[PDB]
């Protein structure tokens, strides 16, 4: 073999990525030898060659890339250059283009065939479905081919714009929500699309201290991992009672051990079941979803629907991993979502003003404090924002909460208060 | 004219299946028929079956063409991806499910499965969310695609049937930036370095902005070297996180004999039963050993099975640990506890632990 | 000759009641006869009676005279104090108990109570751990003995009757130095300032050590002037801890009209049923109101009572709250959440929340 | 009247500190009239008046005390001066004397009477019984009566030494333990005295970067608050089976709901009640004590006894209040207690070298890492030390743990090893 270490990963039940690389290699090489307009017949073959060496050396052969992009955007295109340009020229440049997925990754075939036509022609022929944030990854192309790729993207019957990268609003993503799922509390797909459209400018044109991410889940199951992998997690919820169908609950009872698998598992003890009637104390309910998850034919989320906003989530750098925390217990989610947008815009203005170079929203809030955070979004502190009140009495007070005294008087006249 | 910009994505609604478009937000119930096949019944009585398939995430455009030929023939031209990178076709005629499944395995070789059913409490393992590794990235400690292949071969049985008592997510990050939700996953594989960077003063002077390189180090192990217009690193303070190499190419810290993977456990995203939790390192380091990574795979396997073998229905790894405690965890899993596992990352605030990192609260 | 030193306190063993010496380390079972008297059988069946009595902590030497004289009767001339500052007594004759109670009642005037029994499960208020305050302390935001006397006036009936469902300790620190278990008690009173220091610049220039003062501030709020030689303070950064007043004479922050007490809640030191807990601030501020301190004392029962009523047997305050949540609590005790109570104390590290601050683990 | 505000607190059922002060007033002044040897018969009225101003003033009237020592010692005297110095001459110097209490706060009458003798003669007559750390407090005497009082204290038939203050070893304290508790896993009272004697030089003559507090509890009830108050809290425990007697446990069940009050209240579900048998699975027990508290007669702490050491306990300043955390899971408590001492000595060797001026042991451990702390004491890391493994991959590795490589040689080559 030319690639004996990668050949090993053609073995085993699980589909092989090595098979995907190779397949591209052969057929990009066939199309181009048989007359077709293919700019990079050897792209895929260079990358697998380089990937073989990386496996043999146990280290990357990529290096800090240079800035690059399409005319008009300052993000969406990651330059990557190989440190083996000499030996393997075809991978000397091998940039990625991040293409904006449709809401919830829903495709028709004509939409998919367009991208394949466009990528075969201007790039390596390899993709990711999908990038971790949500984007279609065009994986491998030279600087000369970027804009002409984009021009064809824009011109297809069903056209696809470039996603985000850099210190911009990144490509928002959603759970399937109401397209398939009966637990959905809002229209994930609609919101997500509308935020993408509303903030194309914030997305194509990096302006901020660092990157910002929004992800939308239709209920607390949170199937797009929003609280961990977006800065602004929009996780649907309800305020009123869980609707219960008793005929349906009884039919579970003939076979499912509800006592053990439902009643005992509720975090808050709020759901009773006696043999003939199910009783959720909704005042004690936390909307963890378990009881509905277990009993989807019988229990639905309640009628007063909306979303909890979760703030700050990020991977570790600089100050540690975050699972976002309660910023806004409940906000309405209804088109045109002016309520959500006013919180986003206020945050962005604030963060743009106060943020350090390469500081995340979550981190900024850790530095300036939640009161300032709350004043910015014009909302009030709420016990639901904390898992516990403070374990030390070192509280700041406002100058207006302060009682008139000789002291207060003596520090105004000192230039300090 | 002039090149079109700022038109964003094609509107999802133009690309949905007609039965999906009509029953949009009008669903009665779902029902997991069998591994990888979910029946969804609308209030209209329309039944649709969403059929799921494993993918390597890296796809050949020629494969995507194969998937399209297949969607046309079974699913009226429509398909979707999942948030864990599995692929899903829509079938109305239920006497067709098995033909699709068989045509998909045949032609592109992707296994139906990746599903689970809380109702019966029988769960499958789904795809591994992973990133670019040596395929594309310049800051990786490990390879994403090879570890994902070598792990999935071994746990294949668990992607195709519902052999687990609860949900288990396996996720993989090639370095500590994570590029995913690895930090909140029952089983996380996270590449790390164990060697501090050697400053290449000349590359630093040419290409690196110093103050921002310096402020990117979480331990304060970097200081500006004014008279040599470079960066001094204090080794006693460096924990090889890599951040400074993201920031500055003068500061590389790769070591093929010493870069490897952490194994972390007990992360949770959903609210079901118990609060979300970040993962916690339980194995400090395993070598890279391409193309199969046996040591790392051996420990992923040994962790999953100890959990599975002793777990109650619904009880995910962290909810397992919640019941039994860590002492019994390390015993049952047969891992070792060392001083590496005692948290010493100092810059993170106590007060973040007092915050409600979740949607669970009473009204 | 010439003044003997380093001889240490007396040997304890010599100063134990004779029944207590013989049966040292050899006892069968304890028992609580009534409010205040604990019976204790030996192993042989020697019966001793520890009879508890509240003291105002500070005492005249003539109050020490009187007790001794009381002791020389009922307790062979022997006695002890407790960790919460209660005087104890060792009557060997059971028919001689009740008499003793009055003798104390008449002379120095100390009540009988301060006990509690897990057996029946009827707990009651013990004494309040407090300290010198305005009597002898240069850094108090509140007075102890005063704010005590009042609390035990309104909650008197509690000391001398087992009516609480679970153990409750109330305690007080007179400033945030927090002398005593004020950081870990069931209901806590803490003296806090609310005003930044107006530095006496002419007092710093002579008395203080500036680098050790500046660095003593938790938030970097203090920076020096070189000119000048006088510390400056960023008001956008001081949360009025009063630590730099502990360091340096002329960093005063007493505002008579703004210094007051916060109310903490939820602390616990024992292991029983649940792991120890650091108290949590619930009322951000109440004023000094000499001499009866009505706001404070009212809120202490607008807190103790709401718990008292609602709690199960053995369920202390933090154990109550884990059951109901911080939502319910705040509504039930009639309290207000403000942003003041989102912890923002930046310097304490996350990693401490992952240490085992308890003796509770498995072998 | 002279003291309007302070007199209203002379009202009520709880014993008044005012009629403690006023008793000290009129009876010390009686001694002076009667012709008794009393150097400050003035100390207690002046103390009442100053406090009267402070009640009306709502602020203290004591200023920073300047270092006033007793010859030989640096620790033992907290000096305090009064800002109303000329207003009330008798309280110019109202210094406290911390006198080492005998462990367990046990006294014979003689001991107390001779103590009442000296403080009458050389002081104000006001005492604290007892101080928070445990010391008998002599509240307020002049600087010239410090040394004569300590002389008489070392000349009583029953002698009392000075206690601790300043950057030293403070006065170690102990719960009643074996003397009156049947829960005691060791002799708290004896290990208190021993340590108190062994390190007399450490207690009397401050040599550390800050204070250091030890306390001793006989069972996990922590009856002297040692894990919140002491840096090094000895909290008695056991390793084997909790001894159960099914007789008494029967007896209990006649009247005590064991199901709702014990079984179900145990934090790990180790203890069960059958109706006749009580089974404890010691493997899942955590020695929380609740089950021995609920059945004193019928349940005892196990045969194999010792203690758990908790490190770092301390009040707020600087970096936050601490509940001591697991340092040594089990150490045996055996006369002369050499193992306990080896740890402390090792700790102070380490803390005297590496500690900043005014730095509690807990903060330095945080600063230096547990590996170094365990290195010092010679203990391995134990899962029991933590409530969970770390939630980030950011581990330090030691030189000798790495595989030797080209890179490591490069490090050695530049002297970056
Ligand atoms: C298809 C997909 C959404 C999408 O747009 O891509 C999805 C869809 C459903 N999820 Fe999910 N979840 C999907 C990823 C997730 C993930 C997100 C992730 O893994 O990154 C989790 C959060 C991960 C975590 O908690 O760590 C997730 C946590 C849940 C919960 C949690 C179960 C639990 O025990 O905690 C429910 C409940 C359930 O098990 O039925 C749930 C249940 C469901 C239900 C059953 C709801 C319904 O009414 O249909 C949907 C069918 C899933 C099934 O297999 O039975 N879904 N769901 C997701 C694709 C995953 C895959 O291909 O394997
Ligand atoms: C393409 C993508 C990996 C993939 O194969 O899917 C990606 C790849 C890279 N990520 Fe990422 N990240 C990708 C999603 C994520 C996510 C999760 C998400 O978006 O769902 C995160 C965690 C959430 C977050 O951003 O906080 C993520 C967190 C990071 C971190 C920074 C986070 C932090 O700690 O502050 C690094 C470093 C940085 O950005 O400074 C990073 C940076 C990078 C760099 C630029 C490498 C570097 O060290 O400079 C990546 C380049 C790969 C290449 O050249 O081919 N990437 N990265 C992911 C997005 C494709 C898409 O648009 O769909
Ligand atoms: C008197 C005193 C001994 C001493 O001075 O050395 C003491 C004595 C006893 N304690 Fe205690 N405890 C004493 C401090 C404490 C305090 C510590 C403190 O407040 O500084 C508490 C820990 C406080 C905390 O957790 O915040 C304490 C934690 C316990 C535990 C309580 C567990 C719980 O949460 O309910 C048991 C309770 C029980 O026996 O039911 C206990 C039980 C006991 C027993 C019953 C044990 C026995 O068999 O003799 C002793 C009889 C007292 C009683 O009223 O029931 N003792 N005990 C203590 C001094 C305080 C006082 O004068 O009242
Ligand atoms: C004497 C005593 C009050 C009393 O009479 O009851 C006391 C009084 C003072 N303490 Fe304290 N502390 C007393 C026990 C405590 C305790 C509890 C203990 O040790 O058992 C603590 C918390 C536990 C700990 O720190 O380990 C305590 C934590 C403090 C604070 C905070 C220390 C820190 O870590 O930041 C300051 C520290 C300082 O000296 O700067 C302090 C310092 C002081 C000073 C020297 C005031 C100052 O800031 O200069 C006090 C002088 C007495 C006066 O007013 O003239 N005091 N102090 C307490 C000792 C009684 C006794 O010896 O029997
Ligand atoms: S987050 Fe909720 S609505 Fe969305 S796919 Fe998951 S269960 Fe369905
Ligand atoms: S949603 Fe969760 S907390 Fe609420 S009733 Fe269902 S299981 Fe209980
Ligand atoms: S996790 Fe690391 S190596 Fe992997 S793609 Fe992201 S930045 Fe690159
Ligand atoms: S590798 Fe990490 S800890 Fe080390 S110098 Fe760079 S940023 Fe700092
Ligand atoms: S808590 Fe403050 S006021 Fe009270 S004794 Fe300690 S230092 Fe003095
Ligand atoms: S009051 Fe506290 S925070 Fe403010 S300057 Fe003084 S030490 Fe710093
Ligand atoms: S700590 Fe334990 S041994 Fe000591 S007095 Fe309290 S219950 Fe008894
Ligand atoms: S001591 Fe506590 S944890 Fe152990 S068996 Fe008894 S109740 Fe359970
Ligand atoms: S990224």
């Amino acid at each position: 073999s030319e690639t004996p270490l990668l050949d090993e990963l053609e073995k085993g039940p699980w589909p092989s990525f090595v098979k995907e690389i190779k397949k591209t290699a052969e057929l990009m090489e066939k199309a181009a030898a048989e007359g077709k307009d293919v700019k990079m017949p050897k792209g895929a073959r260079g990358l697998l060659k380089q990937l073989e060496i990386s496996y043999k050396d146990k280290k990357t052969h990529w290096k800090h890339g240079g800035i690059v992009s399409v005319v008009g955007y300052g993000g969406g295109v990651i330059g990557r250059y190989s440190d083996l340009g000499e030996q393997i020229p075809e991978v000397e440049h091998f940039h990625t283009m991040r293409i904006n997925q449709p809401s919830g990754w829903f495709y028709s075939t004509k939409a998919l065939r367009g991208l394949c036509d466009v990528w075969e022609k201007w790039g390596s022929g390899l993709t990711n479905f999908h990038g971790s944030t949500g984007d279609i990854i065009f994986l491998g192309t030279r600087s000369e081919y970027l804009q002409p790729c984009f021009e064809d993207l824009g011109n297809l019957e069903i056209p696809f714009d470039i996603g985000g990268s850099g210190s911009d609003l990144r490509t928002p993503s959603a759970c399937m929500g109401p397209a398939l799922c009966e637990f959905a509390c809002y229209d994930t797909l609609e919101l997500c699309y509308d935020l993408t459209m509303t903030y194309q400018d914030e997305l194509h044109r990096p302006m901020w201290p660092y990157k910002f991410k929004i992800k939308c889940a239709g209920c607390p199951n949170d199937c797009v991992a929003s609280k961990a992998r977006s800065d602004f997690a929009i996780i649907g919820t309800w305020k009123d009672d869980i609707k219960v169908d008793q005929e349906a609950v009884k039919e579970y009872a003939s076979w499912m051990d509800i006592e053990n698998e439902v009643v005992k598992l509720c975090p808050t003890g709020a759901i009773k079941w006696d043999g003939k009637e199910l009783t959720i104390d909704n005042r004690e309910c936390v909307r963890c979803m378990h009881c509905i998850n277990k009993m989807p034919k019988a229990l639905k989320p309640g009628d007063e629907r909306g979303a909890t906003i979760l703030i700050g989530g990020k991977a570790p750098f600089v100050e540690g991993a975050v699972i976002g925390w309660v910023a806004v217990p409940f906000v309405e989610v209804e088109k045109p979502y002016d309520e959500i947008k006013e919180i986003l815009e206020a945050i962005w203005d604030w963060w743009d003003e106060e943020g350090k170079f390469r500081e995340r929203i979550g981190e900024l809030i850790w530095r300036k404090g939640m009161r300032e955070f709350l004043k910015v979004i014009g909302r009030e502190a709420d016990v639901r924002m904390v898992k516990a009140p403070r374990n030390n009495p070192f509280m700041f007070f406002e100058k207006d909460e302060l009682k008139p005294s000789a002291y207060t008087e003596e520090l105004k006249k000192r230039g300090m208060w | 004219e002039g090149v079109k910009t700022d038109f964003g994505p094609p509107y999802f609604r133009d690309l949905l299946h007609p039965v999906i478009a009509k029953n949009y937000g009008k669903w009665k119930y779902h029902e997991v028929v069998k591994p990888g096949v979910i029946k969804r019944v609308a209030e209209s009585g329309d039944v649709i079956y969403v059929v799921r398939f494993g993918t390597p995430r890296l796809l050949s455009i020629y494969t995507v063409r194969e998937l399209c030929d297949i969607a046309d023939k079974y699913s009226d031209g429509y398909l979707r991806w999942t948030s864990r990178n599995n692929v899903e076709f829509f079938v109305t005629d239920e006497s067709k499910i098995d033909d699709l499944i068989n045509e998909v395995q045949e032609r592109v070789g992707f296994p139906c499965g990746g599903t689970w059913d809380a109702v019966k409490g029988e769960y499958g393992l789904s795809n591994i969310v992973h990133t670019q590794g040596w395929i594309h990235c310049h800051t990786p400690a490990i390879d994403a695609s090879g570890i994902v292949k070598a792990v999935m071969d071994e746990l294949y049985e668990y992607f195709t049937d519902h052999k687990l008592p609860a949900m288990c997510r396996i996720s993989l990050a090639c370095c500590a930036n994570m590029c995913g939700a690895v930090h909140a996953s029952d089983i996380a594989i996270v590449g790390i370095h164990r060697t501090p960077p050697i400053p290449n003063d000349e590359a630093i002077r040419k290409t690196c902005e110093i103050p921002s390189t310096v402020a990117a180090c979480p331990t304060g192990a970097l200081k500006p070297d004014m008279k040599n217009k470079t960066i001094k690193v204090d080794v006693e303070k460096c924990m090889y996180c890599g951040n400074c190499y993201t920031m500055c190419p003068g500061m590389p810290l790769f070591d093929p004999e010493n870069d490897g993977a952490a194994i972390m456990v007990g992360g949770k995203l959903s609210e079901a039963r118990r609060m979300p939790e970040l993962s916690k390192v339980v194995v400090p380091w395993v070598p890279n050993e391409p193309p199969r990574w046996p040591t790392l795979v051996k420990y992923v396997k040994q962790i999953l099975e100890a959990w599975a073998a002793n777990a109650n229905k619904h009880e995910r790894l962290i909810e397992w640990v919640d019941r039994i405690g860590w002492e019994r965890f390390f015993e049952l899993t047969g891992l070792e506890f060392t001083q590496h596992l005692i948290d010493d990352y100092r810059i993170t605030p106590y007060f973040y632990s007092e915050f409600r990192a979740s949607t669970q609260f009473k009204w």
